[PDB]
């Protein structure tokens, strides 16, 4: 157990870092490294394109065997 | 008496190549029709192959892009 009850503590600190609007929590200049790093490996296996853009196509002429 | 012999022998002789050539030449002018109605109908499918090959390619091709 009764006494194990007392989530209370958890919830308590959960909340002061959910009312925190500047970015993610206690920063450290590693965030963003990381973020770039997996930001990279999206490159490696979606393309090297401008994803904010809508694709050009120059199409294949077709091939004879 | 011979006479006969020699001469009905060439006689049959004779008519007996000339079934021959008969069946012979006849075969011929069968073989002839043969060739004739091949590069009749036969010969176009070639470019039928090719022509349907092609309409493919672009398809396939369309369908890709």
């Amino acid at each position: 157990l009764d006494p194990v009850q007392k989530f209370v503590d958890k919830i308590r600190e959960y909340r002061t870092k959910r009312q925190t609007s500047g970015g993610p929590v206690d920063a450290g200049p590693e965030y963003q490294q990381d973020l770039d790093r997996e930001l990279f490996k999206l490159k490696q296996m979606y393309g090297k394109a401008d994803m904010n853009t809508f694709p050009n196509f120059t199409f294949e002429d077709p091939k004879f065997e | 008496g011979e006479f006969a012999d020699k001469l009905n022998e060439q006689k049959i002789a004779q008519l007996e190549e000339v079934k021959q050539a008969s069946i012979k030449q006849i075969q011929d002018a069968i073989d002839m029709e043969k060739s004739q109605q091949a590069l009749v109908q036969k010969r176009h499918y070639l470019f039928d192959v090719q022509r349907n090959n092609i309409a493919m390619a672009l398809e396939v091709t369309y369908r890709e892009r």
